[PDB]
């Protein structure tokens, strides 16, 4: 694809240059929010000292604003320079909207089918290595949907662009009870059904 | 020679006429900036025009305008109402927002030929103000379509365009001189095309 | 809060005095698309899908981080040299897929609520440091401006091998060890 | 605007050079370039907030730095003959990360690197009065100035009339002429024209002056030759109007 860009961080006003060690941390976050394709796009650039967000530009506002008393000198300075304001406003297109075109061709088309396995522990339905995050898991006892007795872990982010989730069922197995785990995911046209028979 | 291409090393144009200088570029950047720089014989790099990739409206700065064709990756510069002061080396420049390196093309040398209304080509002999023995030969008032040839052991300069602003009288001139005792202003410009109507006064 | 279908960090920009060190990375829906190796001047995409089809010039990162260094000095003075507050990290260890002895799997160590972004993550196999088959993410951003980081250990599950994720952070009084063991 | 010093400089092979640049007031970014006829414009490095942010492909003997007020210096150690070039400084506002696209150049430093200083010569300057035939034929009068035998071509020619520099009616060769085109160390020649009306030349009170500024060696430069040390100097020639 074409070379992608990030948000350009505005230059701060300055003209030049215990038991644990000291650390001074600076963070700048160029954040793009997308809703309903690119019909609703919002750019929020955040300027953070340590963990204190002290100034930000918000495309819904159109100018920089101070967040904490640490921010007025920066926000006033950045709002007075046309080379900072107009360039930041343009990033809604040059950064957010353009990069989204490459997300549409890669990240937003990534469909990894979930792996569904059943193992006793409480019956555990492991749904592993799927993407994107939207998933629906249901327990069934002989074509009867279980509503009580189901405990699911939160959605688990593996950090490698896959998710997993464990859905557990407190049950009493008899000789005729057949338990099935039903999983729905955008990578699947039809649900995955895995059976466990006592 | 790969990111920015100026295929025209030299270009000429008549004064007050329009000339277009070619420039194409090749890149994978999504956002970038295109420039034209003017470098006159003073060697000063002058920024003439700036174009943003995301603003498809062709940039214009008075007599200067560009034809920015983003899909064709073409960025030609149009110089309208060419002035004598436009004589310079012209550089096409590219700056990608990602690589952030200003890259220049090979350059295009532009010469503007003056408008000569009533040509009166002539060769004069000028004496040194201190020694009457030394002299130079001056070829002047010829039309802009006349070219001056150089040498041997005889020095001839290229033609020069001056402008007397009090009367707006532009004129071409070239200078020749030699130390040898068989020099002659009439013989001085034999190698260059002297028009048949050129005035060779008697000393 | 801002509700949206997709959230991207087209610029997680980090710089800190300790080191000093920095980080430039892009995120989409909470996952890391790439980081820029500032020393080697290279864009390192986190999926082979991304390197084949996407471009990002590392010079954009080097330029932005240099600005962060400038901004940090300016705000250090403006804050009267207010240092970062150490947070207590949270560590969790789990496998990538259901564990089956003899079948290659992956141990995942999530170090959450990291601040400042300075941490040691070490895998121990039967009490000894293991670096073979080890990889990790960069620092991943969080909405409260702390970080999390995930380390991975590829391993062959066996009844005679136990594991620990050793995490060292200034917010901890001593190295934190989260233990993990197979089915039996 | 962007200012540079020195404008002209002569060095010998092996010496070092330090160039100075002051960017446009308020600009935070300074970029350095080298312009040669064989390689064109070549990027050296870019400085911001006293640190190098962007680098070209020049060897380590090319270095630079930037101070707290954003002024910049660059240095070339162990000078080679191929280092002879125009060294350009360009400044950008750079008020945000990435905004160095628009760069405004300074005048540049003309650096000539020689094997030795033995072929360095100031110019000889002469003024040639207009011919009587031109005055009769056109009622105009062209004065010619000739500067010869100078090396290198670090010269600036100007015309002065009654103690005031003039530009209207002046034409100077765009590039010096090589006196010995075969010799790669040839001394140069340069000519210029000043054309006035016949009435102006025919006033004996009018004083015409051709002035050539030559940039050569400094007063504190080593010189062990049998001729005068070719120092930076102004060589001038004159002419007076004639009524006759
Ligand atoms: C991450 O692990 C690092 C490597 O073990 C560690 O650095 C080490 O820190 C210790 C002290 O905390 C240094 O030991 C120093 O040891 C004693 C004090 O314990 C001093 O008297 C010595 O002079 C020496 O300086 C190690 O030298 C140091 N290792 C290095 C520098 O390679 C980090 O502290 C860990 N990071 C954390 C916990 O955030
Ligand atoms: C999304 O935007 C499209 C136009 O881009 C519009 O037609 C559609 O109604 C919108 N949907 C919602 C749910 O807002
Ligand atoms: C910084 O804070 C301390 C108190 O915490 C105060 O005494 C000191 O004066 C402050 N710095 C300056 C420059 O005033």
């Amino acid at each position: 694809g074409q070379v992608e860009l990030g948000g350009g961080n505005a230059v701060e006003v300055c003209k030049g240059s215990r038991d644990s060690p000291e650390d001074f941390v600076y963070q700048f976050k160029g954040m793009c929010y997308f809703t309903n394709g690119t019909e609703r796009v919002r750019l929020v650039t955040r300027y953070i000292y340590n963990r204190e967000e002290y100034a930000r530009f918000d495309s819904d506002v159109g100018v920089y604003r101070a967040v904490t008393p640490l921010g007025p000198p920066a926000a006033e300075y950045w709002n007075s320079q046309k080379e900072v304001l107009e360039r930041t406003r343009a990033e809604l297109d040059t950064v957010c909207r353009h990069n989204y075109q490459l997300e549409l061709r890669t990240t937003l088309q990534r469909r990894v089918e979930p792996t569904v396995t059943i193992s006793p522990s409480l019956l555990v339905c492991s749904v592993t290595d799927f993407y994107p995050a939207q998933i629906k898991v249901r327990w069934f006892r002989n074509d009867q949907e279980e509503t009580t007795g189901v405990v699911s872990t939160p959605l688990i982010r593996n950090g490698d662009w896959t998710f997993q989730i464990l859905v557990m069922l407190e049950m009493t197995p008899q000789r005729g009870d057949v338990y099935t785990c039903h999983v729905e995911h955008p990578s699947l046209q039809n649900p995955i059904i895995v059976e466990w028979r006592a | 020679m790969q990111t920015v291409t100026q295929s025209q090393p030299e270009m000429s144009v008549q004064e007050a006429e329009t000339v277009t200088l070619s420039c194409t570029y090749d890149t994978s950047e999504s956002n970038y900036y295109l420039f034209w720089y003017k470098q006159p014989p003073s060697r000063q790099m002058i920024l003439v025009i700036r174009q943003e990739a995301y603003k498809q409206q062709n940039a214009t700065e008075n007599r200067f305008s560009v034809n920015f064709q983003k899909a064709a990756k073409s960025f030609s510069l149009k110089i309208s109402d060419s002035q004598l002061g436009d004589t310079a080396m012209y550089f096409c420049a590219f700056f990608g927002q990602g690589a952030q390196k200003l890259v220049f093309g090979q350059g295009t040398r532009l010469t503007i030929n003056p408008n000569i209304q009533n040509p009166d080509p002539a060769v004069y002999q000028l004496r040194d103000s201190k020694s009457s023995d030394k002299s130079v030969c001056l070829f002047t008032d010829f039309d802009s379509q006349t070219n001056v040839s150089q040498s041997s052991d005889v020095y001839i300069t290229d033609k020069c365009v001056l402008d007397m602003r009090s009367m707006d009288f532009k004129s071409n001139s070239a200078v020749a001189w030699s130390n040898k005792s068989d020099f002659a202003c009439a013989n001085a410009f034999n190698n260059s095309i002297i028009p048949e109507d050129t005035f060779f006064p008697s000393p | 809060d801002i509700v949206a279908d997709h959230v991207a960090s087209y610029g997680v920009n980090l710089y800190q005095s300790y080191g000093p060190s920095g980080q430039y990375s892009h995120e989409f829906d909470g996952d890391e698309e790439f980081y820029v190796d500032l020393e080697r001047k290279e864009t390192v995409w986190q999926l082979p899908l991304f390197r084949r089809f996407r471009r990002f010039d590392p010079q954009f990162a080097l330029t932005n981080i240099a600005v962060l260094k400038h901004n940090l000095n300016c705000v250090i003075k403006r804050s009267n040299s207010t240092a970062a507050t150490n947070e207590v990290p949270e560590v969790t260890v789990f496998s990538k897929s259901p564990v089956t002895l003899g079948q290659p799997n992956t141990l995942i160590c999530l170090v959450d609520n990291i601040f400042p972004p300075v941490v040691n993550i070490t895998w121990l196999s039967n009490g000894h440091s293991v670096t073979e088959g080890v990889s990790e993410t960069s620092f991943l951003s969080k909405s409260d401006h702390s970080f999390f980081k995930i380390s991975y250990l590829t391993f062959l599950p066996s009844a005679d091998e136990i594991y620990d994720c050793k995490v060292e952070h200034w917010g901890l009084d001593e190295p934190l060890l989260k233990h993990w063991e197979p089915e039996s | 605007g962007v200012t540079q010093t020195p404008r002209y400089l002569i060095k010998t092979r092996g010496q070092q050079v330090t160039l100075s640049c002051s960017p446009i007031s308020g600009h935070r970014s300074v970029s350095w370039y080298q312009q040669t006829p064989g390689q064109g414009l070549q990027f050296l490095f870019e400085y911001f907030s006293e640190t190098q942010r962007n680098k070209g492909n020049f060897p380590g003997r090319f270095s630079g730095r930037q101070f707290s007020n954003s002024r910049s210096e660059m240095n070339v150690s162990t000078l080679e003959l191929g280092d002879s070039a125009l060294y350009l400084c360009a400044s950008s506002l750079s008020a945000s990360g990435g905004a160095t696209d628009t760069q405004y150049f300074g005048p540049g430093t003309r650096l000539t690197v020689l094997e030795d200083l033995k072929n360095v010569f100031p110019p000889e300057v002469a003024v040639f009065e207009p011919s009587e035939a031109e005055i009769s034929h056109t009622q105009k009068a062209t004065l010619v100035c000739l500067a010869t035998g100078f090396f290198p071509d670090h010269v600036e020619l100007s015309w002065w009339v009654n103690g005031k520099e003039v530009h209207s009616g002046v034409c100077t060769d765009p590039q010096p002429l090589k006196e010995q085109p075969a010799l790669n160390d040839s001394r140069y020649a340069l000519s210029s024209r000043l054309r006035v009306s016949a009435t102006f030349w025919q006033n004996p009170r009018n004083h015409f002056r051709c002035q050539v500024q030559f940039y050569g060696l400094s007063e504190n430069d080593e010189w062990t030759q049998d001729r005068a040390k070719p120092v930076t100097q102004i060589v001038s020639a004159e002419a007076w109007g004639r009524a006759d």
